[PDB]
């Protein structure tokens, strides 16, 4: 309730680390209001190293689609034919997309 | 083909809605009238002059009438100090009880204005005391308006009408008038003030029946034509003179005491009047003196065009000089009367200068003839043309980039909690020349600060009088002649200095390429005023002469705005006694934004509110009317003809389209604003919207703390 | 000459044309033979569709009838679109081809109008035409 | 590649990599300097 | 001031009230 | 006369390149007026690079 | 005592704004733990403060009523160091870069492509024009004396009359 | 007793006229 | 009506014709070679002032000039 959120904290040049103000605990920064300590507290994580792998599993991810945006059009890139089918699309992305991925975060 | 308009036969002929504006705006451009010859246009000019002579007259006549039947200047003389001036009464159907309740003030019954023109001051020092001499004023320019109507009727009627070589006669016309115009009307002015001003300001009342019977001083006229001017150097009014009245009067006419008057803070009357018999004297002797003549002589453009830098130059002076010189009795005392004049007179100067080079390229484009003038000072310019706009335009960025800098720089390190990481820079040379002037603040101890130059001593023939009035008045830090500096003065006059050389650089170059460039080498032949040149050869929006006095217009607002945000504010410390709170925060933007406009907002803001209201609505109302016509010049410069000529259409179809209503027609076929004409539009609301916001908030904000 | 009447394409719609510009003064008429029965984008809205013909479309401007034969040209290769306007409540009938043949087509019998026997680099100041009826591009 | 790090952009950007770079060390070496000495 | 002095000066009002009339008629032939 | 090759300045002020050097192509060896094509590496407000010139519009530094 | 302006070692508002600062550092202070990472970033705020003051009293700096240090350009040489050193500074890498521009584009306009190495500069060139360009006072010199710093005006193109 | 008839006269009477003046005068031909 | 003048540094290359919306412009016959060929307005009544025309024209300035001037129910392009 009382402690404000904080990161980015600032470095130690000319001023600039004043931002590093006082906002509650032990801790000094730029009070954030991207809202993600009152997601990330919804969604239980609890210590500093549960989302330490994930920055890693979206960088990872990160490199995953930047391979597949490689492979899909440097090695294998499909025809016209394959993207003029709508409805195949749109049940794929309606039931796995949409509907799996929910699914998943409902579980 | 209607008639309408007369002066342009081709506008005539158009069967859209342009015809009507377009009629409007070539009705009093002349020059391209129907028909025309060069001696219809001189003689109508001059009857056209004797039109706005009549207005001003009317003008002061309407600021005289309504002073004498709704002011309260006959209270007004009694005590100076707290009586608030009247301008006019309020008689708007639409107030309610609260409102006339608000706007009955200066001790007045019925609503009234409070007037800042600063009229009564002025006035005052004149030798009017009572609402009937004003009376007469009024009276009196009502004939010389009608005067000046029957004289403009008349030197246009054939047996009357001049020659062409009359009007062309420059130098008697420059011997005529500082001879006449300028000599006559300056030594007279001293005799008013000797037979009238001075009197009355003794407690002698002088009028028109007794002005031939009392003297201005007790023997005078036997040592005028003896030679014995001396005399008129008698004993002066002493220090606890009380101005209008005869206790501590003297019986001088005629002095050079110097500094202000210790009650009024102001000139002394005897002082204006030596200034002004002198004056009167160099330009009589002047006036009787009388290749690039015969070119000045034939364009009445150039005539202007310097007419207007003259008129610009003095213009500016006037702002000057009398902030730092008060010549009105009281006149540095009422803050905002101080505040309108000075704000006023400099956007005027503003405009005059802008309008002088816009009117240069009007010359430039159709009268400067390129074989009639070769090998001459005019077209030498034009030879090394490319390299003046360049390096005018290299300071211009060389300004820009440091001068922000700085202010910058202090920002970013005061938000850091860094104040002292500032970049101040002190105005020493300024401080110099004060010092100089006699200044002895500063300390730099030459130049009448030091007590033994022959400057302040003048071996030569003991002249320099005006020197101990002078040297009390420029060390007391109780009016404005001198005001102290520091980092902040030396910011904006950087700023300012950049502000005039980005608008001299557009000017200067708008004329020098009215007649053509690379991209536009026929420009001349399309007239001053034309849309573009297409979508071809990259774009061409805003390729004519026009277009470069339109740009500079919005620079100049900027410029003397700079200059009014800078004299206002430092005023305000001044005139509450508090010089400090400007001396820190003004050397960072920051500053001007906290301690200069939203803190002197909020009286101004609260005009009315939920809880009531105050004597402020207007100038409320006015700021927020003032914040919408500016914004919706934006709505014409941003979006240009084409969308709107469309859209247009679809509203043609729908009316003609719709029963009940397709029955009616318009006369003319509705068309959208022009291209030009929109930049004009735009930039007229935006202009309007500028002063009217500035005019609402300076006024308001300073007559509620004083 | 214009033949009217002739059929008028299979159209049906148009807020955006012919109001009451055309009963009083200068309408325009388009015709052409098109050589197959295709759809075509009109200025106004667009859908019509080209008849064997003898076609003809009642336009409001000639701006109008000049962007529909150039698409005639581009997308459907018909190349006698013949533009008019129309009797007493239009002016002059048909404008194009004045002279028989296409204006970008050189045709000798044609008149050198407007043609101009100096450069523009060698165009006078209006000083040596001021106060006169003369205009500074004329000859 | 090494032929594509000598394109505008990037060439314009690392050395404003370095000189920028340059001032921030220095800013922390050296504080607060209005005047030499 | 006082009421008949008002309209002493609305009576002389009508002398540049003609001129104009005239003037601009003029300025117009 | 300014032959093929030759790097020619203009004296034609209305041009974007007058006092500027670029190179004949060639001529027109016929009776027409204005004969000469002028190459430049500047290119103009429209971005082409020539026109048919004249030959009392040049000189011939070279 | 340029213009009234008293040092900055006796200049009694200078000393209280670094009474000021850490203060409002120890308000910030007093409420820590004084052995956590903000009070060893609050021990730093003070002396990074402190040595800025101790060069301003030592400079011999003119502050004002203010308490702020102002700076003087009449170049004298008492106060030389506010402007001066720190202003040629500025002029001699100027020209540098000017040096590098000015003699960088004489030769590669003389290329076929010669707008290409304008877009994928050369890494030659441009080194040379560092090595080039610290020679910018001198060679400028014999380029105006001889006349090869500007051309004359039949060169230059030149906007219609 | 003078203004409260004045300024309905020149601010609502006066330009009823003389924009009817300047209606026949913009819109009639010869 | 608007103004269309032709000047004689027409290279014939016909661009300027068929760069004209409302065909206001027709190539004629030059007669200083009779092979060159100039443009000629025989309909300047249509021209609306557009200028795509002038952007039409190859040579370094322009050989056809659009200067504007009385506007009428053609030139200013009125549905109405
Ligand atoms: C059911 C499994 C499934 C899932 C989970 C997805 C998921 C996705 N697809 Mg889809 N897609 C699918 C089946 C699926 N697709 C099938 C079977 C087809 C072919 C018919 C497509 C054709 C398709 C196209 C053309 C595109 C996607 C794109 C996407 C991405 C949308 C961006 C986002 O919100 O994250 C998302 C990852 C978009 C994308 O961003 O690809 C990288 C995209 O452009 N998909
Ligand atoms: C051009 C304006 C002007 C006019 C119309 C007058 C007119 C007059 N002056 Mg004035 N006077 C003037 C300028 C003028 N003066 C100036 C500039 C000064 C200051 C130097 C004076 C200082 C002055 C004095 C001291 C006296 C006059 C006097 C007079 C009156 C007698 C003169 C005479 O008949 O011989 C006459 C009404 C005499 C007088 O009796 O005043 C009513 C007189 O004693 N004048
Ligand atoms: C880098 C080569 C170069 C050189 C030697 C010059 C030289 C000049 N410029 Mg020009 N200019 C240049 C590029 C150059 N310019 C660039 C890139 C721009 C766009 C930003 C301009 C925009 C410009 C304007 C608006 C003006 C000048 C003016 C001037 C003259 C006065 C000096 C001055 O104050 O410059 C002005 C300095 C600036 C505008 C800021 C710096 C310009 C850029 C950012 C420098 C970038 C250098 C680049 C990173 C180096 C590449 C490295 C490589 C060569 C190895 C001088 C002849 C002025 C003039 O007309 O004087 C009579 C003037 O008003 N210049
Ligand atoms: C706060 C907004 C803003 C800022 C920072 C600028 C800044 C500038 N203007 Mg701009 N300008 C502005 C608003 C602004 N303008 C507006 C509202 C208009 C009216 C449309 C203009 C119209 C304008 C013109 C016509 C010119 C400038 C020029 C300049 C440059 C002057 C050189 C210098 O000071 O360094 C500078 C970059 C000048 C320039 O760039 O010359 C080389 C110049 O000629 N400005
Ligand atoms: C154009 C006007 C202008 C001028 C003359 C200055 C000048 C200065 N600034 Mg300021 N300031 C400006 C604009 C300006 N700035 C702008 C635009 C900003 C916003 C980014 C700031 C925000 C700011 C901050 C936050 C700070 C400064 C600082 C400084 C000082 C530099 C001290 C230093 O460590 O460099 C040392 C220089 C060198 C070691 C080498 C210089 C030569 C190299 C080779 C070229 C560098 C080019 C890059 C110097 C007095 C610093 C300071 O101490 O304030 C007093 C500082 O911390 N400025
Ligand atoms: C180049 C642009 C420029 C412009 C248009 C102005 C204009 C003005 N200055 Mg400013 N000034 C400038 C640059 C400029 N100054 C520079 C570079 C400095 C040193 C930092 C100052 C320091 C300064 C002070 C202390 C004062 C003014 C004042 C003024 C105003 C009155 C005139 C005067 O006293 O001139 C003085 C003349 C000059 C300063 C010379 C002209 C500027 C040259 C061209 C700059 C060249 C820079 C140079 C190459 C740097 C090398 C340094 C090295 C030799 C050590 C006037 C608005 C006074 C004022 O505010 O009055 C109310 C005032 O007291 N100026
Ligand atoms: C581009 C701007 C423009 C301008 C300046 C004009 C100008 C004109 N139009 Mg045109 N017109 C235009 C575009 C324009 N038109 C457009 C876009 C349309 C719709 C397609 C029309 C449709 C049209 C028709 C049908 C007619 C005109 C007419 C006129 C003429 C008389 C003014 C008028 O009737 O307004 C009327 C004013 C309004 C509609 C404003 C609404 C007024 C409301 C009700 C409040 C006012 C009441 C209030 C009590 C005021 C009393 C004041 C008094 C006490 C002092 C005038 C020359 C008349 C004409 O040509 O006569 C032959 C006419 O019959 N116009
Ligand atoms: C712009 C180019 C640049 C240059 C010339 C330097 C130069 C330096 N760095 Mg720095 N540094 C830089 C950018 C740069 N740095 C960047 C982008 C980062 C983030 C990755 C760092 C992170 C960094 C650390 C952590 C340290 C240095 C240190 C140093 C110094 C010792 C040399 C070394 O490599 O270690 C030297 C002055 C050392 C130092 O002396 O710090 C005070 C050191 O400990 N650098
Ligand atoms: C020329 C400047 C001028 C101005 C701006 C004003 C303004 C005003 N007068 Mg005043 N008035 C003036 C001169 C002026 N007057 C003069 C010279 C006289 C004596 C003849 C009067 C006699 C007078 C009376 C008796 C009353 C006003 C009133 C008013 C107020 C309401 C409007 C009205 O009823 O006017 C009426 C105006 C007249 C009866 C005479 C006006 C004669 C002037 C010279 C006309 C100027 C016209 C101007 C140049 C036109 C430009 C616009 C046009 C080209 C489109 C308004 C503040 C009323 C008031 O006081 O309300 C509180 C009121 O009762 N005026
Ligand atoms: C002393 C002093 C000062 C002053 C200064 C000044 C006043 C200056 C000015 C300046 C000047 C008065 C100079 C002259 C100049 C002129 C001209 C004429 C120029 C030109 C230039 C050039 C030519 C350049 C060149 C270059 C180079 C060098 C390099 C690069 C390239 C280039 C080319 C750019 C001050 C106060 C600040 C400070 C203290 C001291
Ligand atoms: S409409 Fe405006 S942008 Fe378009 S060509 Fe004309 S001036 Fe330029």
């Amino acid at each position: 309730t009382t402690i404000k959120p904080s990161a980015q904290v600032v470095w130690p040049i000319v001023g600039q680390e004043i931002l590093n103000g006082d906002v509650g605990g032990g801790f000094q920064g730029i009070q954030i209001t991207s809202g993600l300590f009152q997601m990330w507290r919804a969604s239980g994580i609890t210590t500093e190293l549960q989302l330490y792998v994930t920055a890693i599993g979206a960088l990872v991810m990160a490199a995953l689609m930047l391979f597949a945006g490689w492979f899909h059009y440097h090695k294998a890139a499909p025809k016209l034919e394959w993207f003029q089918n709508a409805e195949s699309m749109m049940n794929h992305h309606l039931g796995g997309l949409f509907g799996l991925g929910s699914l998943s975060w409902a579980g | 083909g209607t008639k309408f308009p007369k002066a342009s036969q081709a506008l005539a002929q158009d069967p859209t809605t342009r015809r009507i504006w377009y009629g409007i705006a070539t009705a009093n451009d002349f020059e391209t009238n129907d028909g025309i010859t060069e001696e219809n246009l001189y003689q109508k000019i001059f009857a056209s002059h004797f039109g706005h002579l009549a207005i001003i007259f009317l003008w002061t006549s309407g600021n005289l009438f309504h002073v004498a039947w709704q002011g309260n200047f006959e209270q007004w003389v009694k005590d100076p100090l707290n009586t608030r001036p009247i301008a006019h009464a309020i008689s708007d159907p639409h107030f309610g009880q609260r409102a006339i309740e608000a706007f009955s003030q200066a001790g007045a019954s019925s609503p009234v204005n409070i007037s800042y023109s600063g009229v009564y001051q002025w006035w005052y020092t004149q030798g009017m005391r009572t609402n009937e001499e004003l009376y007469n004023g009024a009276i009196f320019l009502l004939i010389l308006s009608a005067l000046s109507l029957f004289a403009g009727w008349l030197h246009l009627q054939p047996k009357f009408r001049p020659n062409l070589s009359w009007f062309k006669n420059a130098e008697s016309r420059l011997n005529h008038h500082l001879g006449g115009l300028f000599g006559t009307s300056s030594l007279a002015w001293t005799g008013h003030i000797v037979h009238v001003a001075i009197p009355e300001s003794r407690g002698q009342h002088v009028g028109w029946d007794n002005f031939l019977q009392v003297a201005p001083h007790p023997a005078g006229l036997q040592p005028f034509f003896t030679g014995n001017w001396g005399v008129y150097t008698e004993n002066p009014d002493t220090a606890n003179h009380v101005f209008g009245s005869s206790d501590g009067a003297g019986t001088a006419i005629l002095t050079f005491l110097g500094g202000f008057h210790p009650q009024t803070q102001s000139l002394w009357l005897t002082d204006i009047a030596h200034h002004h018999l002198a004056i009167a004297v160099l330009f009589i002797v002047a006036g009787h003196m009388y290749g690039l003549y015969d070119t000045v002589n034939n364009s009445l453009h150039f005539q202007l065009g310097l007419a207007l830098a003259a008129l610009g130059v003095i213009t500016s002076l006037v702002a000057q000089h009398m902030y730092s010189i008060p010549p009105y009795a009281y006149l540095a005392r009422d803050f905002t009367t101080q505040a309108a004049l000075y704000t006023h007179h400099q956007y005027i100067a503003g405009f005059l200068m802008v309008g002088a080079f816009a009117h240069g390229a009007i010359f430039l484009v159709r009268d400067y003839d390129a074989e009639q003038n070769k090998n001459n000072v005019l077209a030498r310019i034009i030879d090394h043309k490319e390299a003046i706009i360049s390096h005018l335009s290299w300071v211009s960025l060389f300004l820009g980039f440091h001068t922000l800098g700085l202010y910058v720089h202090n920002d970013v390190v005061q938000a850091f909690g860094t104040p002292e990481k500032q970049i101040l820079i002190e105005p020493v040379f300024a401080q110099w020349i004060q010092s100089v002037h006699g200044k002895s603040l500063y300390g730099f101890e030459v130049l009448l600060n030091n007590a033994d130059s022959i400057t302040r001593v003048a071996p030569g023939s003991a002249q320099p009088i005006w020197l101990p009035g002078w040297l009390d008045a420029i060390n007391s830090g109780n009016n404005s002649l001198f005001l102290t500096i520091g980092p902040g003065d030396f910011l904006v006059h950087h700023a300012i200095a950049l502000g005039l050389h980005t608008t001299t650089l557009i000017l200067v170059k708008g004329a020098l390429d009215a007649r053509g460039s690379k991209l536009m080498p026929d420009k001349k032949d399309f007239g001053y005023s034309f849309p573009c040149d297409g979508p071809g050869r990259g774009g061409t929006c805003d390729i004519s002469a026009w277009d470069a006095f339109y740009l500079a217009v919005f620079w100049m607002l900027n410029t003397i705005g700079w200059t009014t945000f800078y004299w206002h504010w430092k005023h305000l410390g001044v005139w509450q006694g508090n010089v400090a709170q400007f001396n820190e925060s003004s050397t960072y933007l920051m500053g001007w934004f906290r301690d200069y406009l939203w803190l002197n907002s909020s009286q101004l803001i609260n005009g009315y509110n939920p809880f009531g209201m105050n004597n402020l609505s207007v100038w409320a109302w006015m700021f927020l009317f003032g914040h919408l016509i500016w914004a919706t010049g934006f709505m014409f410069l941003i979006s240009w003809r084409g969308y709107w000529q469309e859209l247009i259409e679809t509203l043609v179809w729908a009316h003609e389209r719709t029963p009940l209503a397709n029955l009616v027609r318009w006369k003319d076929k509705p068309v959208a604003l022009s291209i030009v004409q929109a930049r004009l539009v735009g930039l007229a609301h935006f202009a309007v919207g500028y002063i009217v916001t500035y005019a609402a908030f300076l006024i308001a904000s300073t007559a509620s703390k004083f | 000459t214009l033949n009217l009447n002739a059929p008028t394409p299979i159209f049906g719609g148009s807020t955006g044309g012919l109001l009451r510009k055309a009963e009083v003064e200068e309408f325009y008429s388009i015709t052409w033979t098109g050589k197959s029965e295709t759809v075509f984008e009109l200025p106004t809205g667009g859908a019509a569709i080209m008849r064997a013909g003898e076609n003809l479309l009642r336009l409001a401007r000639k701006e109008q009838c000049i962007a529909l034969g150039a698409q005639l040209k581009d997308k459907f290769k018909i190349t006698d679109y013949k533009i008019y306007r129309v009797y007493p409540s239009g002016e002059v009938q048909f404008l194009h081809p004045k002279d028989g043949v296409f204006p970008e087509k050189v045709n000798p019998g044609r008149v050198a109008v407007g043609s101009n026997k100096r450069r523009i680099g060698q165009n006078p100041d209006p000083a040596k035409l001021k106060f006169k009826g003369q205009e500074t591009f004329d000859s | 590649f090494s032929k594509y790090l000598s394109t505008a952009p990037v060439i314009g950007t690392l050395t404003a990599f370095f000189l920028a770079g340059l001032l921030i060390e220095i800013n922390r070496f050296n504080p607060d300097l209005l005047v030499y000495p | 001031l006082a009421d008949g002095q008002i309209f002493t000066a609305l009576a002389v009002a009508l002398v540049p009230g003609i001129l104009a009339l005239r003037l601009a008629l003029e300025l117009y032939k | 006369m300014v032959q093929r090759g030759s790097k020619v300045r203009i004296l034609r002020k209305e041009s974007y390149w007058y006092q500027e050097i670029g190179t004949v192509a060639s001529i027109d060896q016929s009776g027409i007026k204005y004969p000469v094509i002028v190459r430049f590496e500047k290119v103009n407000y429209s971005n082409v690079n020539s026109n048919n010139f004249s030959l009392d519009e040049v000189v011939e530094v070279e | 005592d340029v213009a009234g302006l008293i040092p900055c070692s006796q200049s009694d508002a200078f000393e209280r704004r670094l009474k000021n600062t850490t203060q409002r550092l120890e308000n910030r202070l007093k409420k820590y733990e004084p052995g956590s990472a903000p009070a060893e970033a609050l021990q730093k705020q003070i002396d990074k403060t402190q040595q800025r003051f101790d060069k301003y009293r030592n400079s011999g700096l003119l502050c004002g009523a203010d308490g702020l240090p102002h700076l003087i350009t009449d170049g004298r040489w008492s106060h030389a160091g506010e402007f001066t050193i720190p202003g040629l500074l500025f002029l001699y890498i100027a020209g540098f870069i000017g040096w590098s521009g000015r003699s960088y584009l004489q030769a590669v306009a003389a290329s076929d492509n010669s707008t290409e190495k304008e877009i994928i500069i050369d890494i030659p060139v441009a080194l040379q024009s560092v090595s080039k360009g610290f020679v910018w006072p001198l060679a400028a010199l014999q380029e105006f004396s001889s006349g090869k710093l500007t051309a004359r005006d039949e060169e230059i193109t030149i906007s219609p009359r | 007793n003078l203004p409260s008839i004045l300024v309905p006269m020149v601010g609502i009477v006066l330009p009823a006229i003389v924009m009817a003046l300047l209606f026949v005068y913009i819109e009639t031909d010869e | 009506a608007h103004t269309v003048k032709i000047y004689d540094t027409c290279i014939g290359c016909t661009q300027c014709v068929r760069a004209c919306p409302t065909d206001v412009l027709e190539m004629v016959p030059w007669d200083g070679c009779r092979a060159n060929q100039i443009a000629s307005a025989p309909r300047t009544e249509d021209c609306v002032g557009c200028k795509r025309c002038e952007s039409a024209c190859p040579t370094d300035f322009l050989s056809i000039r659009v200067y504007l001037g009385a506007e009428t129910t053609r030139s200013m392009g009125l549905g109405y």
